[PDB]
């Protein structure tokens, strides 16, 4: 399979810089044409740099001067290096095949999976995991409260029990995010089988399972 | 979507090929094999009407002949002269001649393309060399840049891979992978039978007819194979 | 008068002999430029005795010539080269007689030979004319002559009219055939062709490379030739091929590539 | 920059029928007769999907159902027939001249037979109670129409305080939407009311689907 | 006496000439045929001028030849005709000045053409006993000039040394070329070569059958082509080829295997 | 018994046979095959010593290239200029030229031998036909019977069976279980893999390097015939 | 295989013709030189007759003028007619693929199972066939008696018990062989075991088996 | 005619030894350098099977352990290592003259081990003595050297009239000759006297080898 991957997002104070980097599976990056690409939290779509083959660099109007993108043929990695970031710079950012005029590639025709940048004053806080049990089919939960920045997993079993699932997208108040995940099974498994609520969030340290159980008297 | 219908040609009295009949669908790279000789080149020049042929060939209810802008032919590089004086630019350049009016020239648009290609195969810093200053590996990577140029929505290699390096065999599947990619048909003429699986979805063999044709874990069996390389008498 | 005709059309002849002298190497017709020399000479004849122009004769009878080949390659088992070889020579054969019989002893000499030396304003002018006509054919089809002599094969896959531009090269070949009996005779002609382009074959890194030294070599040979010809007092076309000859003997060694 | 507005911004079509995206361009997206006008399909979680490239060009992996047309600054991008998988976001985009801009955005919602939700009560667990916290959640599952109220309850009365609401995208293999609802409250509000309900009015039913649980 | 000596010349160069024009044609050499021919004229221009026998300066000029033509070859990306004609007009252009220079102006025309009216006894001697030693050498080894004419491959997996038999027949080549120039000159020499063997394998079943028809058809076009040039007051060498050409002619037709 | 030792052609700095070491034993008809182009053909040339080759050649504790007489080679007829003006019986007769000494010639006894062959291979009365005037088959025959006349201890053929009709395949074949009826060595290039066990009581596969080799049943197998055509990569 | 067949053998008087055949599998007569050879009761081989693939006849003086050897092509069948017999003609005779000038056919290479002709007045007799039984191993036998003219197949069990076998040639005395045939088994086999003597004299059409029993008192 | 002569006409070799058989002729056997020479070898039962041709030429299936030599007149059969299955008659043969001429033969005996035979009698069936005749048969089986003397008796007397014997060739396995012996006899004189004997003298025992049978 040729992929994509990004990291280095994370937290960053109003003023701060961060280099996001990007890996490849399958394609040399000096071969063709490479872009970042952001995505807002209104799902605004917005490019934000690219580099030719040969090693022009080019940037947008909006965030010329402070992004600089480079490429390191050895190691075969992308970089996109920010500085003194702005609040309209939360975004999810995307590595991607960028623009050309040859037919074939003349779209961002790969994309990476994405690694998220949130720019703000307020500090990072652990997540709280609650199970949420009952009082033929039956549904159980789990609520992750009190966290931030974005992002958090969250998975079942550790990703054995995709179907029948229903993750809930975060909402902010105060500086915290709150999320949330259902998961409906049939009376067979549980209490009998054991489901587990398995969270991980990467900025705080911290990943945590949650064995939910029936709850007594 | 090729469709050949009852193809033939003929030589010395003989049918080097006779009725041929495929329907072959895209997005797609596919491996004609068979034995040496045996018809599976031929094939390829039958389609493009360059040798006198006994049928006819269309891509998408449009007859091949009076539609070659959208297809490129890659020859085997054995019979082009490394000798004559033209660089690597120049000689991927020949991609654009046909897009090209009579009394006009090469626009910035047309070199902004032949630099790509060239920077697709990594042989931009080769640019001004001759071709007779470059590898076997390296100059079947001018030729993919050269067939690149063209933005074909067909494309028929003849033995791409055979005599060359495996750096430059890498470079090239990785391109043939980007026009698969990008929905277009990769129909390639195959030299011997490695690598079958890894670089082909579907296979066509060719003894004279065609002796089977479709998907590669389906039809590239020890049956076919023995049918084909033994002429039916194995 | 006599020397100024004299310089001006050897130059034009050695430059537009040069430019398609490279087609023809690079093809790989030098045999055949050699053929269509000799089947000529009876055309030539022809329109020299009759109230004719020499071009329309020439390739009629190089057309002649043609037929001739086919119809033997076709109808029969002998090999393409004896049957080039017997048309060849068999209409060279033609042409010596039917100019010994109608014209004098000395007309044989300024066709076969040389005759730079007697050239009429009539024929500076209509050699200077149509050699404007062939550099600037090579001009407009630049981009289809240089791909159909490179990479045949594609120009086929591409839609092109190949056969057009075979045709057309002969075209060329045979109406800078007539004007360089002018400078070196019928015999030497194939030189005037091949020597100059060969040169610059040494030095060439793109076909318009070649093109341009080619012409170069060969107006420099053949001005410096009838230079050589005319104080000596010896044979002019000769000379203009033995200098020219020393050019590629001295850029073999000296050529940059090798 | 070249400015492109797609129409509509939003929009609802039935299985196997045929949808239709609009995107205006302020400037030529096509150079000499070369199309640089991409679209592309963003389901939820994965990134953006190139579709098709230039004006008609169909990318490998995606049904020839879609499809590709227009030129200048007028384009379009039909779909049919229509089917649960199309569920997403589609934005056009040109590569023509700097910046490379995209589209605003257009959400293409299925159709279906209208489902009421499954209504789940969960009270907040004897973790959460340690800490000076308790939250009730109330998850309402699969249903159709999107619109749906939730309204929580404390022994007869409401409480709008502290009610946390989130809602999912539309499912790609059954086509219906979710909702959470997690209302946040002290410990000691907690144990002072006994009785808790979620009510969920819906185009299925006039009256409220009511789920509650007591305290203990 | 002066049309004795003429007759048995002309007759005996067009035996050896058909006898030897069999390998040519069969070999293909027919193309190499033309090129030694033009670089046998240096040998015999300094061979002419100094006190010197014909045949040693012939062969020392077509073996330079041979060692710039492979030089070439090797040494450069220059084509292998393109070396061969590039030597050939080369030396025909060197002999051309060489001759001009120290021998007179009439002298030139008896060695590029036919001069068969006026043969010196010593000439005549010469010419038959030399063609003697060339029907001679093809009598000896016809079994082994058979067997790599017509499947080489075989004649080296029997352990022939077949190298050898390509250099004894470009020494009958040089041989009987420097013979017949004074038939039909250097110019329409592949002619007298090519064209009788040429009607001969239209008839033959044998190599053995071509050799006597192709010498037979050389000898009676060249005894025909001498009576029709002496009375009619023309071109001898020429009508000797063109008497061929339409012995060609007639039996492309005439022979019964078409 | 023929020993290669070390056998090795190069041509365009490509060994296009690489360390060949075998050890041939008779009675016997072998048949040596692999890809079209790759080296079986070739093997035949360096052990005569026709091309240029970097090894030796053996038959019997005596040097390949000093024992020719020994040994008789049937080439692909394509190579042979069809019209040649040359009769059957003189083409047959060929066979016979290196046994006659400088300034003798053919005597009754050479004669007979040449009658004899081609009443073997059925074409007596196709003795005073031009080799042009016959088919695939029949000259083909021409070519075994100039190849009985010799009486060679070994006999190599390079495709004898391609491009012929049935009749004169089965009477060729006829011919070559004579010539391993005498005790004689029979070694067959052939054109593809039909009817391998058939023909062929040990077999020799080769791409460069001699892949396999030995008895037909042990050593033509789909392993062997797998990495010969496939260049050990399928 | 490659296998020649030769036919027509049998009894004559002095006097008499017969004609001989010779089928063949593998090989077309045509092609080669095809002969004749007899071996006499006394093993002494004399070559009788060939025809050469042109067509050519050639013979010894003993048997020229009586002996004629031609070749049907079509049917692909060599014949060896003979007239006007002498008693020194009696003989096994052998069809066989004839001697040629070429290295590989200089003998006789090829050889058929061989016809045999007797030249006697004594008229054809039938065999009388006795099962010899007895009175760890055991041995049995079988007499062929009063028959004329030879030959006579003898097998066991139709050629089933081949190993352990001694048939001796036959024997004349007043114009009548004699001939027998002797099988050692184990104890086992025999009495349990059923073997049978199978004897066939084709001259004068008889074709018999005979199980040997263990004879009573 | 070429007249030939094998020497010598019998001949006794012992397992792993050379065996060897010239043929001496009276006329050239080779015409010109080629040798028109051929050697067989013809076991009991088969015919005469091709060894060697020419001079030296070995037909296929014959092993190396065979080999010809000499030239014109002389020519030599050599055979080592000398094993079982080479027991045979071996001929010459000239292909160069007419008529094609053979050698007069050559018999291969393979030495052994002695061994003394095992003789069995076997009473008239009851199926000849319906009819007017009795053979009294006796079988003598695998034994070495060749040389063996049957004595019949009858009643203690011997009995010269209608004994009818026969001899095999030497066994290509075990190299051993057998040996038959039938008393021809009337059906009258066969019931006047009683017993029923066959003696076999030979060189593995001084005394003989009897064996008896009394009649009922």
């Amino acid at each position: 399979e040729v992929m994509l991957v990004e990291s280095g997002g994370g937290l960053v104070k109003p003023g701060g810089s961060l280099k996001l980097s990007c890996a490849a599976s399958g394609i040399t990056f000096s071969s063709y044409a490479m872009s970042w690409v952001r995505q807002t939290p209104e799902k605004r779509l917005e490019w934000v740099a690219s580099i030719s083959s040969g090693g022009s660099t080019y940037y947008p109007d909006s965030v010329k001067g402070r992004f600089t993108i480079s490429r390191d043929n050895a190691r075969n990695i992308l970089y996109l290096q920010m500085s003194s970031l702005r609040s309209e710079d939360t975004a999810m950012y995307y590595c991607a095949r960028g623009p050309m005029a040859l037919l074939y590639y003349r779209g961002f025709d790969y994309w990476g999976q994405g690694t998220t940048l949130t720019v703000s004053s307020a500090k990072t806080t652990a997540p709280s995991v609650y199970p949420l049990a009952p009082v033929s089919s039956v549904t159980l939960g789990c609520l992750v409260k009190g966290y931030f920045p974005e992002p958090v997993t969250l998975t079942w079993n550790s990703g054995s029990l995709s179907s029948g699932v229903h993750t809930f997208p975060a909402v902010l108040q105060s500086d915290l995010y709150t999320l949330s995940s259902s998961v409906t099974v049939t009376s067979s498994t549980w209490p009998s089988q054991s489901i587990t609520c398995n969270v991980a969030h990467p900025a705080s340290s911290t990943k945590v399972d949650k064995k939910i159980e029936p709850r007594g008297p | 979507m090729i469709r050949i219908e009852n193809l033939s040609v003929s030589y010395k009295e003989t049918l080097a090929l006779k009725d041929i009949s495929l329907v072959l669908h895209g997005p797609t790279i596919t491996g004609i094999i068979g034995p040496n000789g045996a018809g599976k080149s031929t094939l390829l020049k039958g389609m493009l009407g360059i040798i006198p042929h006994q049928g006819q060939a269309f891509l998408d209810d449009k007859e091949v002949k009076k539609s070659l802008h959208r297809i490129a032919y890659v020859e085997q590089k054995i019979n082009i002269d490394y000798n004559f004086p033209i660089k690597v630019k120049e000689c991927v350049s020949l991609g654009l001649f046909p897009s090209i009016p009579l009394f006009r020239s090469l626009k910035a648009k047309h070199w902004k393309k032949v630099q790509e290609a060239l920077e697709i195969v990594g042989l931009a810093d080769y640019a001004e060399r001759q071709i007779s200053q470059l590898s076997g590996g390296q100059f079947q990577r001018v030729l993919i840049a050269r067939c690149l140029v063209q933005e074909a929505d067909y494309i028929l290699l003849d033995e791409p891979f055979a005599g060359i390096d495996s750096v430059s065999e890498e470079i090239i599947m990785n391109t043939l992978r980007d026009l698969k990619k990008a929905g277009k048909t990769v129909l390639i003429v195959h030299h011997d039978l490695s690598k079958i699986p890894h670089y082909f979805d579907q296979v066509l063999l060719v003894n004279r007819e065609v002796i089977a044709f479709g998907p590669t874990k389906e039809t590239f069996t020890e049956t076919n194979l023995k049918e084909a390389y033994g002429n039916q008498l194995f | 008068h006599f020397l100024q005709n004299a310089l001006i059309t050897a130059i034009v002849v050695g430059i537009v002999a040069g430019a398609v002298g490279c087609f023809i190497i690079l093809r790989g017709m030098s045999l055949m430029g050699d053929a269509i020399s000799h089947a000529v000479l009876p055309g030539v004849a022809l329109s020299f005795i009759l109230g004719l122009d020499f071009f329309i004769g020439a390739i009629v009878f190089g057309l002649l010539a043609a037929i001739i080949i086919t119809y033997i390659k076709g109808n029969s088992i002998i090999k393409s080269d004896t049957a080039i070889g017997i048309t060849s020579s068999s209409f060279l054969a033609l042409g010596i007689i039917l100019i010994g019989v109608a014209k004098s002893s000395t007309d044989l000499f300024h066709i076969l030979f040389g005759n730079i030396l007697a050239v009429q304003d009539t024929d500076m002018f209509i050699t200077m004319g149509v050699g404007a006509a062939i550099l600037l054919l090579i001009w407009i089809f630049f981009k289809q002559l240089l791909i159909t002599s490179f990479d045949e094969l594609l120009a086929k896959a591409m839609g092109m009219p190949v056969n057009f531009y075979h045709y057309l090269l002969m075209v060329l070949l045979t109406l800078v055939s007539v004007t360089a009996m002018q400078s070196v005779g019928t015999i030497l002609i194939v030189a005037m062709l091949i020597t100059p382009a060969a040169t610059a074959y040494l030095y060439a890194n793109s076909l318009k490379s070649m093109i341009f030294l080619s012409s170069t070599f060969g107006a420099t040979a053949s001005v410096l030739g009838l230079f050589i010809g005319y104080s000596f007092n010896v044979a002019a076309g000769s000379s203009i091929v033995l200098t020219a000859a020393s050019f590629f003997l001295i850029s073999f060694f000296i050529a940059p590539k090798q | 920059d070249i400015v492109m507005t797609q129409s509509p911004a939003s929009l609802a079509v039935s299985l196997g029928q045929r949808a239709t995206i609009s995107c205006k361009a302020s400037q030529s997206v096509d150079y000499d007769g070369d199309s640089y006008m991409n679209w592309y399909q963003q389901k939820p979680g994965q990134p953006p999907q190139l579709l098709i490239y230039a004006a008609s060009n169909l990318e490998s992996g995606i049904p020839a159902r879609f499809s590709g047309s227009g030129s200048g600054t007028d384009f379009t991008l039909n779909i049919h027939p229509v089917e649960e998988e199309d569920a997403a976001t589609y934005y056009c985009q040109q590569s023509n001249e700097d910046p490379w801009t995209f589209g605003g955005g257009t959400n293409l919602e299925i159709k279906r037979a209208d489902a009421a939700p499954t209504v789940s009560i969960f009270p907040p667990s004897s973790e959460q109670l340690t800490s000076g916290g308790a939250s009730v959640v109330c998850f309402l599952n699969n249903f159709y129409p999107k619109d749906i109220n939730v309204k929580w309850k404390i022994d007869g009365s409401e409480r709008q305080n502290g009610v946390l609401n989130s809602w999912t995208n539309q499912d790609s293999k059954d086509s219906t939407y979710s909702m959470s609802s997690t209302l946040t409250l002290t410990k000691d509000e907690y144990e002072r009311h006994n009785s808790y309900t979620c009510e969920a009015t819906h185009k299925t039913s006039t009256s409220p689907i009511v789920k509650s649980f007591n305290r203990n």
